């Protein structure tokens, strides 16, 4: 919250002129520590490119699994299932409901997953549940030359729109801010950019019928805008808001996406 | 010690209640009694329980409370059992 | 969350050479938690009767009332309010 | 901890092995992330030097030995102040020549982040008054990092640093592959406190009643540990090192290191000031 | 302990009365330890008298199984009037009826236990020394419920006085039990049963009552008086149907 | 009468001869077995000699005639009991130096039992005052066992010893071998009271020693079951008798 209000304010007010103005000093050595962790970053981001690449068998094999693709091996089928569970206990649950042949691949895996984070769920309303059933995978990709990365939502075909794959892009800031150099945390979002859906008839969810803004996910990708028309702090809010359920997507459900769908993770940690 | 929680009596966390609080979006703002009021219930919901408990484990003569021990002591209290049950 | 710090602190305080196990202090954790969604849920219900939506000792207060059973719900309004008074001391 | 396990237990055999599968493939995705932070923790190393020269520079002006320049007196104490507030708040205090250096410095600091706040007892203030300098620095080779207190002559203890090292595994861990979220401790290793006469704080003793021992029902005088904030450097013992409420203790342990390391020790001053605050 | 019958007179012995009676602790203490090694020296009696009965009982698993015909003697002998009980029918599960004639083993023994029962060949038991023990074998033969051919029920016994109660000992006693392995095929588990809950309604299996839940032993110090009821249904079987199996057959022993 | 008597007269009794050859082989494993008591007793001989210095040890503490150890001074005189009680015990009454040993130790030892408390009556309480020892010897060829009485000079009778054997069979009965389950009692000899002049109190315990050799072979095993619980289990534990901590039968 920084400002007055600070928490050891009475004692810094106390403090002579002389120690005043050397708290002063290390208020700029600490900008100067803030260029260095903004340099920081973007050496983390840069890594984080680097390592797309590895991540991406893995997760190329998960949307073949979630799809049918493929089947699994010995070695997978000889995994628990749930965590933190007993012989007993697992051959009960293994025991406890018969195979369907006719269920090829997880279904709503990826709408189970995001639902059960909690921030996304929040934005996810009844009538998108049965759109992000389509939901064969979430991709998510990261950029240098325009500082920013993306999340790729690829459906199935499906009654409701045509799209093949919905994306959602960030573009972002690493260096501390003029206005507040010392509240730096990390990068911060410079803008957002959806993507238009070829929404069928009269199957957008997104506009009410009274046609107004309705309530649903899929306007995650009608972001707000930073030069917005002059004709609106709001706005600001809610394009950090976005922006955290983009984190939220890129950074800690794409990751770990059945540990989501089995539920043993929620959105701290 | 010196901790928000000092400051009221307390042994639990007034701050990582009031981060919770923020966190879980129950409302839109959460003033700084609200963290001290429920930390002081949690606490002594816990003290309760936590005395029940270990009377009981004192009544099967061990130094740990077991699960059972909390079962015994929860069925037992009336109150607690309609609390938690 | 883990209280189970909290929860070891209390129990030195409540019985000094006793102990707890790892089970039964994540079913403590199970027990405190449980509590505060109730009384966090209960308070955002009745803040939404209220302006800009802010969360007071009064709205625990009324959580805890209608939450906490009889002598239990007493105790715990007694040890709140003292708690609060002593924090604006 | 498995919500939505309702879900699990009506999926289809057919289904609950693809959902193993998909763990296993997790199980992988976390070895990977196990290199990403390696690489991580070794760009840490790498700037290391990059911030020596501005936590030197800090360290010289909070003892004193050098004076802020004109760019350092035209930095705002707090920002955020309006200007009418500002200058106010420069005129509320008048210039004392005794004060040679930001005194408390550290012990300000480190008690207003709420986790190390919990640990700073009364009896530890005067003795974290001395505290010149807080340091960290990581290893690769023992896989860990370090967090050096620098103390000065005091009459509480004769050692010139006080060193905490934690030696952290970046491999998932077996016991729990898919609850990797990072670097884990392997252990913790504190330092020997060489404290003088009548000033450990971190023990005390009581005369407690050892009638609960072996046909003896007589009280004796036991050394039973005090609550200090010097006990970080008797951190516990790992799963290895002695063999319930003992791992939690040492994870707490972890999150005070690492809080020091990553969150007050980068931006010291403004735990000072107190213009942030942080938790865990 | 403290409620000792003789409690107030203990209290009431002078001193010199009160080390005296120590005195005789310490001797019963000693007196304890030599009933120790005898009850040692009884086990190692029924290790040697084990291949005095093994012969005989031998014989007796070749006549039950049909392997080997009766001598004349072995026809002499009164199965319990005889010419009419002998000629009472015309002519052409040991195990399973002995066990469930005793007792304490037909309250283990279930209906479903029955058909399994009938494959048991032979029961023999055999003391251990260095593992301080006994074992009680259940030979089965080639049966569509389980791969088994033995199922084997294994007692850890100690002959040594507890430190703790060193003064309570009353001969050998129980340390663990150790079961087997049943290969149970897929429909033939007894032990388990299956039950559904409130909702496609999902199977809980579930505990069910057998006999051959005599094969899934009570643990000892895992996180006590089910451990003595085995420990006794096996002492049943080894010291008293074994021995006298057809006398529980012909139904001789009540 | 038999349990399952339908089932042997439902057998095919093709079979029926293969369980008479059974039949033969469990006569066998009978004699087996009494083979196996006759080992069990002279087992039992063997370790008369074992016991023989502890119980004289106590025999010894008893009568006074040696002092206690230091190791056996730091004896709990009641197990299950800590420190404070234990001392409590022992500061509840002061040194009597007018007490030779333990006194009544074995007829308070007798009384505690059982069976044993059932045959003692109030007038044999003074005269069982002067038991120095009870013991016990088993034999062989006479197959059996015997318990001593030993008494001290006193005002009752002028037996110093009072004896009483049981003479048992070991062996399988040749007509009926089945009903075999271990050693049993062939008679008892008991012995004769010299008894003073007044004094012969044969309701008495010492009845015991006129032994009987439906209701009198119930005679005869009541009086086996007493011998046996003075051989089995009070001498060999007396002194848990004397406290009291242990009542069996």
């Amino acid at each position: 919250h920084m400002g007055l209000l600070s928490t050891n304010f009475d004692m810094i007010q106390a403090l002579p002129l002389n120690v005043k103005q050397r708290v002063c000093a290390l208020k700029n050595l600490q900008m100067k520590t803030i260029q260095i962790e903004s340099d920081f970053y973007k050496r983390v981001h840069e890594l984080e490119i680097e390592f797309e690449g590895k991540f991406k068998s893995t997760f190329d094999q998960r949307k073949a699994i979630v799809a049918g693709e493929v089947e699994p091996t010995k070695e997978q089928i000889d995994t628990p299932i749930l965590e933190g569970l007993e012989g007993d206990q697992l051959a009960e649950l293994y025991k406890a409901a018969e195979a369907d042949p006719s269920a090829k691949g997880i279904k709503d895996f990826w709408l189970t997953a995001l639902r059960t984070h909690d921030l996304v769920a929040e934005a996810i309303e009844e009538h998108d549940v049965p759109i992000l059933s389509y939901l064969t995978d979430v991709t998510t990709a990261a950029s240098k030359d325009p500082a920013g990365f993306k999340i790729e939502f690829h459906f199935a075909t499906n009654p409701y729109f045509k799209n093949q794959v919905l994306t959602k892009t960030y573009l972002l800031g690493f260096d501390p801010d003029a206005e507040a150099p010392l509240q730096f945390d990390g990068p911060h979002v410079i803008r957002a950019v959806g993507d238009t859906i070829e929404w069928e008839d009269g199957k957008n969810v997104t506009k009410k019928a009274v046609t107004v803004k309705a309530d649903s996910f899929f306007n995650f990708f009608e972001p707000p805008k930073s030069k917005d028309e002059r004709n609106d702090e709001q706005a600001e809010e809610f394009l950090e808001l976005d922006y955290e359920m983009g984190q939220a997507i890129r950074d800690t459900i794409i990751p770990r996406a059945v540990l989501f769908y089995t539920g043993e993770l929620q959105s701290d940690d | 010690a010196k901790t928000r929680s000092s400051r009221a009596g307390l042994q639990f966390p007034v701050g990582r209640v009031h981060r919770l609080l923020r966190k879980g979006n129950y409302a839109e703002r959460v003033g700084a009694g609200a963290p001290v009021y429920l930390a002081a219930v949690l606490e002594y919901l816990t003290a309760e329980i936590l005395e029940l408990a270990g009377n009981a484990a004192r009544d099967n003569k061990k130094t740990r409370i077991i699960p059972r021990h909390l079962q015994l002591a929860v069925r037992n209290d009336e109150e607690l059992n309609k609390l938690l049950g | 969350e883990s209280y189970a710090i909290y929860v070891y602190k209390v129990l030195k305080q409540v019985h000094p050479d006793t102990g707890i196990s790892s089970k039964a202090m994540s079913i403590m954790n199970s027990f405190v938690n449980d509590v505060f969604e109730r009384i966090a849920g209960e308070a955002s219900r009745l803040a939404h009767y209220n302006k800009r939506s802010t969360i007071t000792s009064r709205e625990i207060q009324t959580a805890v009332r209608l939450l906490l059973p009889g002598e239990l719900a007493k105790h715990a309004v007694s040890e709140g309010t003292k708690a609060v008074t002593k924090y604006t001391s």
